[PDB]
RNA sequence: UCUUUUAUCGAGAGGU
């Protein structure tokens, strides 16, 4: 087996027709296969110890059928939903966002390298944006070096005027990013993005080179920029914590009111529901509002360099419930839609009285993973995880 | 080890019951077919004679 | 109105009811009352609701094919073994299942 | 000694500091309960130490609460596959297979219970200098 | 033995990431390469190689 | 020790590793994108507490359900002459230059499993067959074939 | 030589979101109804509230593969202190005496609003901005 | 044009401030000192007899990591450019060790000082292992209980720190530049303040602190560098530095030779 | 056999493996396969590079 | 089982030139140099020095894959000067600097002891 | 099992600081001061010696089969 | 001038 043979490449268990694709061979030392990371989306694969399989052709007819039917560039667009599958993942995405900002300037000896990395570059170093006092390029230029020539794209996000104060929206004219931060909504897997446009224009192979170009540029820059997470990324101030702890206190106090009404027969019965179902529904609405209200508070305090806001703001990994469950309240625990039932007779744990129905008596966790967990709350959390 | 089987799915003999406080471990358990079946006693447990 | 229990052939004939728009979801009765075409449309609507409840989005010709294979002989032909095995295909194609 | 069918009838306090209800306000230490509907208790027992509810392969984890339970499960399943030293007579026995580690090192984050699992006279694992960086891109 | 038989010229191994390849390439070790093979026809355009 | 499994990707030598300001290089770099979606804070707390435990000179206590906070380790480490949240100024090993970002840094206790690539790689050209159906056989220690 | 030329007075400077980049709003002196909105780098040409700027717009400097400028040649740049290179991405001819020129300087932005006969020659494809004092 | 100002100088470590040069020349000097200073180390082991409680390659590993004295190692040739067979005298240094326990009570400790130089090319200063004092025993190789003979013979060859991390001379090399942060090459994380939340690098007094009324210059370059070199005794720091510069010069001369003869 | 030096112990006198022990695993012609003792690998080596053990010391390929 | 022998990171076989040069064609007076068995040390030490002479307009390098051992370099001056001569000049200058540094270090050492 | 020779991260030889460490632990010193007296400032060389598990003590008490 | 052997049934412990 030598360089540039087309081999079939497969992972079990294969589902949709994208899990069997023919790659080109490249001989390398050591004992493991190699993949470009952009093909981790149809395989449902990750490098945490998986295995895959390689099949080899033999005669010429089947090699022709592999190279002309089962290739990778001819599979970028999925017939399942009329939208692509392979996009930008992980560091390349986070740092392409960090690269295409409005306050990012590069000096010359670095631009020379960043331009010499691009395999499809021509040989015309573009003029800077600040000819004087000091030549300084930006990031949208050295990104626009990667995009081919003739592409047009126009996207409005939130209804912004063509002055762009929050740097949202997107305008690509002739392959030069005029304005717009490039993140997931553009170079991802969504319909109407960049990959779908170039795919439906300049051909499949050009779109098969775009990935390499962009990933090389962004990986070089981010290599010379660095990125890291710390424990201080998950620690809020003392101002918001008192606000959060108070919002829960009123929510908890509110609970005390609903229980009172239910015990003095002064509660409105909801249609189609017994008294106790309506009661349980009410409590849950109050507590879930509290968690969201508290979680929304912690999320908005955070400054403009809390790494987690960059990894979530880039849309690459995570979302709001993570910040909420690390900085505010862990919240509710569920078992089959209803809550921690009474295994013991008329009480949850033997550490509580009978007919006790305060928040923490039936699962409502009250802390955050930075502070800690009381034993009962830990037990209930383990129960929920076991359900999952 | 509890011999209830592997068929019939069901999520009642596999969950963690409330009366398992301190008599068995909550976290440690295998995965796959026998989740919740195989148990590992706590650190201060004992069997009568 | 959204009512429990199915009984279409009676609720269609009630004054005040728009008898043309009344719709159910037990498409067996829809077959026993409105024919095969309304049953096709209803079945498609059901699958579209089921898949569409959780954000996922399929493109249409696939679901239209699936619902136009179940109802293309005169009655509902479910996908298990009784509905399939009774066809006139080759013996090997049916024994390999 | 109490068992399971009796545990229904009793009433337990979690910590000794709870047997005499106090006379605070901190963001670091967690929020303990209140017993909202009980202006006077009559506790009848007391848990020795609440960390005894764990198993054997779960007492290896430091701070087994600042996590998420599927991770305590995954770790509780992988802690039984690590190399190390299984006995001190590996020279004279003749089993089928055996793995040994050159230079074992006892951990720097000890839970008290480790003292009884012989887990610092026959350790299984090494300390290491760890950094967290999106570097050249090979660590994804 | 008919729907899904066993095949030859197969390879099973572990994966690893590498950001310095192009989209449709793969990295075959040296051993798997010297074990697998390929039949080629001798013509007039390749007899030297 | 926190359910965070992973394999080796590439191996760098000493002078290429991002050496810190003092000369200490890290041995194992893991990836920030593995934390915020998995939420394992006890890994970070473990790293910090182990840093202080090594700086002052004793095995640090870490029993669940106690009183040990994070602000305490913060005050201790801040007193012993470092940045409280364990961040460091670090250089690039290639061109000796301050990275625009500080890196969380410290010793953690890692353990090594029993899954080796030298016990999983396999391939076949034309080995033996069976007798009943004359197909490839099932196995790895027998030059078997894949399904 | 120069296509446009005027003197402005910086009225409001917005920082807020970023550190290096500030956004200045300016109205002229010899005539109103000519508004300029610009983004600039602070740590190169720092500005302040209530100042004065000498602004010039020119399609070329001389009196393709870029290369470092020699210390022995000159242009229209040796008379100024802040020169940027930009592209035009929208030219509006709205109702009445109103023209809005949208010039993107390699990522930073500038909106120029003025009358017809004053700006009707700025219908190029690449613009140099030059700022003095 | 370059300058040197030694701050601390002694036997086996140096602390100096290297000034008025470029960046990649000092960095390339560091990498050269960590990667290419050809030293000497044990390479082959032929165990005649082992009856202890340690597997062989464990011992051969520990012997594989032992620092030897190598002042005159820039004259001996490599292992690949000697035309003999097996080995001779202008290509290796031969060591031998022999230890045994004698009695019923006791636990003899086989150290590294018990290595006896047998034959080597002379008269050069190699072979002998590094000793700290005039009494110190050194590295602890093995231990022997009742009736457990150990007798081995080792070969020692020359190498560099690219073929194995054992021929390396220096341990860790401290390096920094610009303490007060004036070039703005980095940014500091903070919760409240970026000044009352950071240590002060030991050298923040050698340069002056910036004025809070200063503007931002934009033509300066990293100029004054601070570095510190340690050793393990196999060499002495001045020899490490000089040999590093010498090796770099020889490399550049080699490339220039290729460019010239390629005409 | 098909040669008189198979399975006989060998020392290597040239190359990157100089001074290492081995055994002739296969000596088809000119290019031999010596099974090194030191790491678990069998290497290709020319027969000119080998010393064979005989009655008196290590002899070259004149045994 | 499949490991590259370490010494192959700095020992050159016979059928491999230490240095190979090929002229690029898309622009005039620009050449591509190919270095074997070298890393960031030589490449950077040359790059930062060539990136200063007021007659070289574009110089850069890259290492293609860190598992192998080589790097490639792009050099473009102006019309008057031929790049090869400039490269040689840079080598000579750097050697001179190193010599001076060694001298002054030895003096300061013999004074400091 | 037994004290290493080099370190693991930097390579500063710590194979001759076990006897002095034990002997300084007989005199009632503290680990922090017993390492501040052995000259170990970077905490990698410190963790190399602070967390060692000496096992050969056991491996000897099994009578020799040879 | 090649060639060159790995039972069988069943049970369990595991990895994605
Ligand atoms: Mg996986
Ligand atoms: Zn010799
Ligand atoms: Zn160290």
């Amino acid at each position: 087996l030598m360089d540039d043979d087309p081999v079939l490449f497969n992972r079990q268990p294969s589902l949709h027709k994208m899990s069997m694709m023919a790659h080109r061979v490249k001989v390398m030392p050591y004992s493991t296969f190699r993949l470009n990371l952009s093909v981790t989306s149809p395989y449902n694969a990750d490098f945490d110890g998986d295995e895959m399989n390689l099949h080899v052709p033999q005669s010429e007819e089947t090699r022709a059928e592999l190279s002309q039917l089962c290739a990778v560039p001819l599979q970028i667009v999925s017939p399942q939903s009329n939208k692509p599958v392979m996009g930008i993942v992980q560091d390349t995405l986070c740092g392409v966002r960090k690269m295409t900002l409005r306050d990012t300037f590069i000096e010359y000896e670095q631009v020379m390298n960043m331009l010499f990395w691009v395999p499809s570059w021509d040989g015309v170093v573009p003029q800077p944006a600040i000819l004087k006092p000091k030549p300084l390029w930006t990031g949208k230029q050295l990104l626009s070096i990667a995009i081919p020539s003739g592409i047009h794209l126009q996207r409005t996000d939130g209804g912004n005027s063509l002055l762009s104060p929050k740097d949202n929206g997107m305008l690509i004219v002739d392959g030069k990013v005029m304005f717009g931060v490039v993140d997931k909504k553009t170079v991802g897997s969504g319909g109407g993005g960049l990959i779908h446009t170039v795919m439906r224009e300049k051909g499949p192979k050009i779109c098969a080179e775009l990935f390499g170009n962009i990933q090389k540029v962004v990986n070089y820059w981010l290599l010379h920029n660095g990125f890291s997470i710390g424990i201080g990324d998950a620690i809020a101030d003392a101002s918001t914590m008192k606000e959060i702890t108070h919002a829960i206190s009123s929510a908890k106090e509110q609970v005390q009111e609903i229980i009172y009404k239910a015990q003095h027969n002064e509660l409105e019965l909801k249609p189609g529901m017994t008294l106790r179902e309506s009661f349980e529904g009410e409590v849950s609405r109050t507590l879930n509002d509290a968690r969201d209200s508290a979680g929304r508070s912690a999320e908005m305090n955070l400054k403009d360099l809390n790494n987690v806001k960059q990894m979530v703001s880039a849309g690459s990994k995570g979302s709001f419930i993570n910040i909420a469950q690390m900085s505010a309240c862990v919240g509710q625990q569920m078992v089959e839609g209803k809550r921690i039932a009474f295994g013991f007779a008329d009480r949850s744990l033997p550490h509580f009285t009978k007919d006790d129905f305060s928040p923490e008596s039936k699962g409502f966790v009250e802390n955050s993973y930075l502070r800690g967990l009381t034993p009962q709350e830990f037990f209930f959390h383990a129960m929920a995880g076991r359900e999952g | 080890n509890t011999p209830i089987g592997r068929d019939g799915k069901l999520a009642k003999p596999r969950q963690l019951h409330n009366t398992h406080w301190g008599l068995v471990c909550p976290a440690e358990t295998p995965e796959g077919q026998a989740c919740g079946l195989v148990k590992n006693l706590s650190l201060l447990s004992g069997i009568s004679i | 109105l959204e009512t429990d229990g199915i009984n279409l052939a009676e609720v269609m004939a009630v004054p005040g009811v728009d008898s043309s728009r009344t719709y159910s979801n037990s498409f067996v009765e829809i077959l026993s009352v409105l024919g095969i075409e309304a049953t096709r449309s209803s079945l498609y609507k059901e699958i579209l609701n089921v898949i569409a409840f959780d954000g996922s989005y399929v493109n249409y010709r696939h679901m239209a094919l699936l619902v136009d294979v179940m109802t293309s002989r005169g009655y509902l032909m479910a996908i298990t073994r009784h509905g399939i095995n009774r066809a006139d295909t080759g013996a090997l194609m049916r024994c390999s299942f | 000694y109490v068992d399971g069918e009796e545990e229904e009838t009793i009433m337990i306090a979690m910590t000794p500091e709870d047997l005499q209800t106090r006379s605070l306000n901190d963001t670091a230490k967690r929020i303990k309960p209140e017993m909202s509907t009980s202006s006077h208790h009559t506790f009848t027992h007391c848990e020795i130490h609440p960390s005894m509810i764990l198993g054997v392969a779960a007492s290896i984890i430091p701070f087994p609460d600042h996590n998420q339970s599927p991770r305590n499960t995954y770790q509780s399943a992988m802690g039984k596959q690590a190399m190390g030293v299984f006995l001190t007579n590996y020279n004279v026995r003749m089993d089928t297979m055996a793995n040994i580690l050159y230079y074992p090192q006892k951990p720097l984050a000890k839970t008290q219970a480790m003292e009884y699992l012989k887990f610092r006279e026959l350790p299984a694992g090494q300390n290491a200098i760890v950094a967290i960086a999106c570097y050249s891109g090979y660590n994804q | 033995n008919l729907m899904g038989k066993r095949v030859d010229f197969s390879a099973r191994t572990v994966i690893s990431g590498d950001p310095n390849l192009e989209l449709d390439q793969v990295g075959v070790p040296i051993s798997i390469a010297k074990t697998l093979s390929y039949p080629e026809t001798v013509t007039q355009y390749n007899i030297h190689r | 020790r926190h359910g965070q499994k992973g394999t080796i990707g590439v191996t760098y030598r000493h002078e290429d590793m991002p050496f810190s300001a003092e000369g200490i290089v890290p041995d194992l770099i893991i990836n920030p994108h593995a934390i915020p979606s998995r939420m394992t804070v006890a890994h970070l707390i473990e790293c910090l507490l182990s840093k202080v435990g090594s700086i002052r000179g004793y095995e640090g206590d870490a029993t669940p359900f106690t009183d040990l906070t994070v602000d305490a380790v913060s005050n201790l480490l801040r007193d012993n002459g470092y940045q409280s949240r364990g961040f460091e100024v670090m250089y690039n090993g290639h061109t000796g230059k301050k990275l625009m970002a500080q890196v969380f840094f410290g010793p953690t206790y890692y353990q090594r499993l029993r899954h080796m690539v030298d016990d999983k790689i396999h391939a076949r050209a034309r080995g033996p067959v069976q007798v009943l159906t004359r197909q490839p056989v099932e196995g790895r220690s027998r030059d078997g074939g894949l399904r | 030589s120069a296509l446009f030329d005027d003197i402005f007075t910086v009225q409001t400077v917005d920082n807020g979101r970023y550190n290096k980049v500030s956004r200045i709003i300016g109205i002229s002196t010899t005539n109103s109804a000519i508004k300029l909105t610009l983004d600039i780098n602070n740590e190169m040409f720092p500005v302040s509230q209530d100042d004065s700027l000498t602004v010039t717009l020119a399609n070329s400097l001389s009196l393709k593969s870029w290369r470092p400028p020699k210390p022995t040649d000159k242009s229209l740049a040796d008379d100024y202190d802040y020169v940027m290179f930009g592209t035009v991405y929208k030219f509006e001819e709205g109702d009445e005496d109103k023209i809005k020129v949208y010039v993107s300087f390699g990522g930073l932005l500038m909106c120029l609003e003025g009358g017809y006969k004053s700006l009707a020659s700025l219908k190029q494809d690449n613009l140099y901005i030059l700022i003095r004092r | 044009e370059p300058k040197v100002n030694i701050i601390n100088a002694q036997d086996d470590e140096v602390e100096l401030m290297l000034s008025d040069v470029n960046l990649s020349l000092a960095n390339s000097l560091r990498r050269t000192m960590l990667a290419e200073v050809p030293t000497l180390a044990i390479d082959l082991v032929e165990i005649k007899m082992n009856t202890s409680v340690l597997a062989d390659e464990f011992i051969s590993h520990r012997l594989g990591l032992i620092p030897l004295v190598s002042e005159d190692v820039e004259e001996m040739k490599y292992s690949r450019d000697c035309t003999c067979e097996d080995y001779c005298d202008e290509c290796s240094v031969v060591l031998e060790l022999s230890a045994r326990h004698e009695g019923e009570e006791g636990t003899t400790d086989v150290y590294s000082s018990s290595l006896i130089k047998v034959s080597g090319p002379g008269n050069l200063n190699v072979g002998e292992p590094v000793r700290r004092d005039d009494y110190d025993q050194g590295i602890l190789l093995c231990k022997l209980r009742n009736h457990q003979e150990l007798n081995i013979r080792c070969i020692a060859k020359k190498g560099i720190a690219k073929e194995h991390a054992k021929w390396s001379p220096c341990s860790a090399i401290a390096f920094e530049y610009d303490p007060h942060n004036k070039l703005k090459h980095t940014d500091f994380w903070f919760e409240v303040d970026a000044k009352k939340e950071w240590p002060d690098s030991k050298y923040a007094t050698w340069e002056e602190p910036p004025k809070p009324g200063e503007v931002f210059d934009y033509k300066a370059k990293p100029n004054r560098f601070y570095m510190t070199v340690e050793t393990t005794g196999s060499l002495k720091a001045n020899q490490v530095f000089s040999r590093g510069i010498k090796t770099l010069q020889e490399k550049l001369a080699n490339v220039l030779f290729e460019l010239e003869n390629s005409r | 056999g098909r040669d008189p030096t198979l399975n006989k112990t060998v020392k290597i006198r040239q190359g990157g493996y100089k001074g290492k022990i081995g055994i002739v695993k296969e000596a088809n012609g000119d290019r031999f396969r010596v099974e090194l003792h030191n790491p678990n690998k069998t290497i290709p080596i020319p027969c000119s590079f080998l010393l064979i053990e005989s009655t008196h010391g290590w002899v070259p390929y004149e045994d | 089982m499949n490991a590259p022998d370490r010494f192959e990171l700095f020992i050159l076989p016979d059928d491999v030139p230490k240095l190979k040069i090929t002229p690029d064609s898309r622009v005039p007076n620009c050449i591509i140099i190919k270095f074997e068995r070298e890393d960031h040390t030589l490449a950077n030490l040359l790059r930062e020095e060539l990136a200063l002479y007021p007659d070289v307009t574009f110089v850069a390098y890259k290492v293609e894959h860190p598992l192998f051992a080589n790097f490639v370099m792009r050099l473009q001056t102006e019309e008057g000067t031929r790049p090869k001569q400039a490269l040689e000049r840079a080598c000579a200058s750097i050697i001179n600097k190193l010599k001076t540094l060694d001298h002054k270090f030895n003096e300061e050492w013999n004074i400091k002891n | 099992m037994i004290i290493p020779v080099r370190c693991f991260s930097c390579g500063k030889v710590v194979g001759d600081k076990w006897d002095a460490y034990l002997r300084l632990l007989e005199e009632g010193k503290q680990e922090g001061d017993a390492l501040d007296e052995l000259k170990l400032k970077r905490y990698c060389c410190r963790r190399m010696v602070l967390t060692h598990v000496d096992l050969i003590e056991k491996f000897l008490r099994y009578n020799p089969l040879e």
